[PDB]
């Protein structure tokens, strides 16, 4: 009833050399604010980057990679959200990039 | 839709629900019996072969026999800019023609190039979140909004509810903005979370696309 979705974190060009994943509910329609909440938690937990540190970074984005080969790039400092929902079982991976 | 009300049953027979594996994810508008209009970002990343287009719906948690359900056969875009969220409109051609009755009807569009002035009264609607923490709406919701030009840009139609925190929310993308009986916007994006009260909701400006939409139905 849950699915693992792999993610990677890159901070100033250095990755983490780890295999790790996030837990989502299978086949659920969620928002990009739901996804942002999970990207921020792995930033804090794996790299020590809090909300304050994210606001003060030069650039901060994450990419949702979909299983049909497309992707969507979200700017974590924009405060803009499209008003859609996306399905958790359509997601291949998430990559986070903070410079 | 945060802070709206329930629509009357079948008061907007052009209102469409786009669903994936039985679950609503975006709105749309019926603009011909075999064509619906939505936001391009709603389909940019989905397997479009798996989208179900539900017409004549009111309570998405039930099995309403007034429903007509179609598949998507082709999509049409015209300059969609995901980076800047410009030209955020898509037309979906259905695998069939809907039967027109009291519950399922085709929307009317404005003339090409009609701009809405500051202060114009409109009606937004959708099946989106009832408020963050509260979950997706089951029964179609509608919300009175006003067109504003501050904190906006010319390539969008923006709207604001003043005095309370209200606006479109997640799942309302692609839903129509109705002003003076005509579809003038397609819900596109919010700023600073749902129903902030500071920043107006942003719609794709349908009036800029009428000649193109017409050329697609021919
Ligand atoms: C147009 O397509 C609809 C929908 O097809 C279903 O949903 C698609 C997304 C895809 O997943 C299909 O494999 C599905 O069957 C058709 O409605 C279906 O019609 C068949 C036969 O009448 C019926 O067995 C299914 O239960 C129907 N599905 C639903 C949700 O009502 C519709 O028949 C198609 N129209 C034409 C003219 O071919
Ligand atoms: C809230 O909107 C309703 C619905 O009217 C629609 O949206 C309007 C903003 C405008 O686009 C109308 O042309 C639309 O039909 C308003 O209800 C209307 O009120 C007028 C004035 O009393 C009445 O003549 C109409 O018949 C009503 N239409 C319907 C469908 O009931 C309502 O007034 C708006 N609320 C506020 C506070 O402005």
């Amino acid at each position: 009833s849950t699915i693992q979705i792999p993610y990677t974190i890159t901070v100033n060009g250095t990755s983490q050399n780890i295999l790790s994943s996030l837990t989502f509910n299978k086949n659920q329609n969620i928002s990009y604010k739901d996804i942002e909440n999970k990207v921020k938690s792995v930033l804090y937990f794996n790299r020590g980057i809090s909300d304050i540190d994210l606001r003060l970074s030069k650039q901060a984005e994450y990419t949702v990679h979909f299983k049909n080969g497309t992707k969507r790039v979200i700017d974590l400092k924009s405060g803009i959200y499209t008003a859609d929902l996306i399905n958790t079982s359509d997601i291949k991976a998430i990559s986070v990039n903070v410079d | 839709i945060v802070g709206g009300r329930r629509a009357r049953p079948h008061a907007w027979p052009f209102m469409v629900s786009l669903q994936l594996r039985g679950g609503h994810f975006c709105g749309a508008t019926l603009i011909a019996p075999n064509f619906v209009m939505s936001a391009a970002h709603c389909v940019a990343n989905v397997n479009v072969r798996a989208v179900r287009v539900v017409l004549g719906a009111h309570n998405l948690s039930r099995r309403e026999p007034t429903r007509q359900v179609f598949a998507v056969q082709r999509i049409f875009e015209n300059g969609y800019d995901p980076v800047n969220l410009l030209n955020d409109i898509v037309i979906l051609q259905l695998n069939g023609s809907a039967t027109i009755n009291a519950n399922v009807q085709v929307a009317q569009l404005p003339a090409q190039g009609r701009r809405l002035g500051n202060g114009v009264q409109c009606l937004a609607m959708g099946w989106g979140l009832l408020g963050r923490n509260r979950g997706i709406a089951s029964v179609l919701q509608e919300l009175n909004v006003t067109v504003v030009t501050s904190l906006c840009r010319r390539s969008n139609v923006c709207t604001l509810v003043r005095g309370r925190q209200a606006g479109v929310c997640f799942g309302d993308s692609g839903s129509p903005l109705v002003c003076n009986g005509l579809i003038h916007g397609i819900a596109s994006f919010v700023r600073g979370g749902c129903a902030s009260g500071l920043y107006p909701d942003a719609f794709a400006p349908v009036a800029q696309f009428v000649n193109w939409i017409d050329s697609i139905i021919q």
